[PDB]
């Protein structure tokens, strides 16, 4: 009775940007959202999830880690307060299609497909 | 509190009053990069990123500089490494600590499932010292685990690397010549292909002399802090943080429950599955089963040995109180998960232990009293027909004192933690 839904994903054209969400309800007392790492993985298409590439981490330390790949261009971030995580993802390639999850804890979102369309 | 070896150690690297700094005689400069990060339960324990700035630099007095062909040394540390995830780390050697320069001295790098040591002269004859430790593997003593590494140096003949106290590997040095070390020694990810490596890292120290085995087996004692309860990770266990539970002497399990209620019973409950990413790691799943949660029955959340407390089990995202009625004939007696306004008189204080009166450590972590701090029994489990129900008993504690093995009572708490991440089941 607990989910992490995500949601803002979908088409985009090269060059552009999208803004992934991810939200946290249901949870019980016992769960801390502060004390929680918040990630957002990416599964690159036509490889299983053993494939899965770690975009952005948020820690409760504050310190924060990107994908070689993403540096410059993805801007990952938290609200505590609301229990929500965001993906900002600027300048997009063709590269960057995939299926995008949340993570938080041990917690995952059911996967929000982002597509890059080329020229 | 530290031994007089650590005391007089030439290097001792220490959160003091706010600050890291050294402690030795000699008081070198710590230069700390504005990318690190103090455990704040325990400022010791120091994170080290793959980012320019996550570093600490230490600045040698000009006595220390080690610049011989004869002077032994040693150095200690504990690491925690996280567990290796991406295939770009694979044939990846990067510098954690390091203290060569001009092509002399000495480093300590990491690699794929590796810890190593590597002493060169000014020739340029070198020298390799390696742990190996496996990803594949059910459970690891390990991976994302804190262990305490240390490296011996006796110039006429060989290097050696301890882990946990326990030599492992030793390589011959005797030769090379002289060797002339850094005036600096560096703490920081050099030449580290992932970008989300990090370790954690503490009680760093540097000897003017090769530790002997007696001495080695001493730190490792003293610097476990073996009075407070440790998590599976090795960090301080605390009040108030939802862990999943592992049990050694059947660790193909997790803990389940039927039902809620005096009715129902607490069992372990199986296979606990695997997590896997091909060619990279293949473990159990650590984050299975029914949470316990620790309660108080000192302000700072740090569990310790002999504090009395109450379990609380997380039950379809419900807390529920672990307890059982003790007033039958059967040793055994079997857990259940009860409404916390319900319990009532049955039996639920539980002593939390890490060590006995005479400091001999043991896995069994629970041992279930009365509330005038008689003894039921150490929680453990016991097999009813098909069903290995939780259970408390006073056979535990007997065999506690005979003898130092893994029983049924043997226990891990796992909170989930940025080095060990699993996709969902």
């Amino acid at each position: 009775q607990v989910q992490l839904v995500e949601s803002g994903g979908g088409l985009a054209q090269p060059g552009g940007s999208l803004r992934l969400s991810c939200e946290a309800s249901g949870f019980g007392t016992w769960f801390r959202f502060d004390e929680n790492t918040v990630n957002w993985y990416r599964q690159p298409p036509g490889k299983s999830r053993e494939f899965d590439e770690l975009v952005a981490r948020y820690p409760k330390s504050g310190i924060v880690t990107y994908l070689d790949s993403v540096k410059g261009r993805f801007t990952i971030s938290r609200d505590n307060a609301k229990k929500m995580a965001f993906l900002q993802m600027d300048n997009l390639k063709p590269e960057d299609t995939a299926v995008y999850y949340c993570n938080v804890g041990e917690f995952w979102g059911q996967g929000t497909q982002v597509t890059i369309s080329s020229e | 509190g530290p031994m007089n070896i650590i005391n007089t150690s030439i290097l001792n690297l220490r959160y003091e009053s706010n600050h890291l700094i050294d402690l030795s005689r000699y008081a070198s400069k710590i230069n700390i990069g504005s990318k690190v990060n103090f455990d704040p339960i325990d400022k010791n324990q120091i994170q080290l990123f793959n980012l320019e700035s996550s570093k600490i630099e230490v600045i040698l007095k000009n006595a220390i500089v080690y610049n011989s062909m004869y002077e032994n040394f040693s150095t200690s540390f504990w690491i925690r490494i996280p567990k290796y995830f991406n295939s770009i780390s694979l044939n990846n050697e990067y510098t954690i600590i390091n203290c060569m320069e001009n092509n002399s001295g000495w480093k300590v790098s990491l690699n794929y499932g590796e810890i190593i040591w590597t002493l060169q002269d000014t020739q340029e004859i070198k020298q390799r010292v390696v742990f190996k430790y496996s990803q594949m593997i059910n459970i690891s003593d390990y991976i994302n685990r804190w262990i305490f590494v240390t490296i011996t140096n006796n110039r006429l003949n060989n290097s050696k690397i301890y882990i946990n106290g326990r030599l492992i590997d030793q390589k011959p040095i005797s030769n090379l010549g002289n060797i002339h070390a850094s005036n600096n020694i560096m703490f920081k990810l050099d030449g580290c292909r992932d970008t989300h490596r990090y370790i954690w890292i503490k009680y760093f120290n540097l000897f003017d002399k090769e530790l002997n085995e007696k001495e080695i087996k001493d730190l490792y004692d003293n610097q476990s802090n073996s009075g407070i309860l440790k998590d599976f990770w090795g960090d301080y266990l605390q009040y108030d943080k939802p862990y999943y539970m592992l049990n050694l002497y059947d660790p193909n399990k997790y803990v389940d429950v039927n039902n809620v209620g005096i009715r129902g019973y607490m069992y372990l409950k199986g296979p606990r599955g695997s997590v896997m990413t091909t060619n990279i790691y293949l473990n159990s799943s650590l984050y299975r089963g029914a949470k316990f949660i620790i309660k108080k029955y000192n302000k700072d959340n740090i569990v310790r040995n002999n504090d009395r407390v109450y379990i609380n089990v997380v039950v379809k995202n419900k807390e529920y109180r672990l307890a059982t009625n003790a007033s039958q004939a059967g040793v055994e007696k079997i857990l259940s998960a009860l409404e916390i306004p319900d319990v009532g008189n049955l039996s639920q204080v539980v002593v939390m232990k890490s060590k006995n009166d005479q400091g001999i450590t043991n896995k069994c972590k629970m041992n279930l009293q009365d509330n005038n701090g008689n003894d039921i029994g150490f929680i453990g489990f016991h097999q009813f027909n098909n069903i290995a129900k939780l259970v408390a008993s006073n056979w535990y504690n007997r065999q506690i004192e005979r003898s130092s093995r893994t029983l049924g009572c043997s226990w891990e708490f796992i909170p989930v933690d940025d080095g060990w991440g699993e996709r969902p089941l």
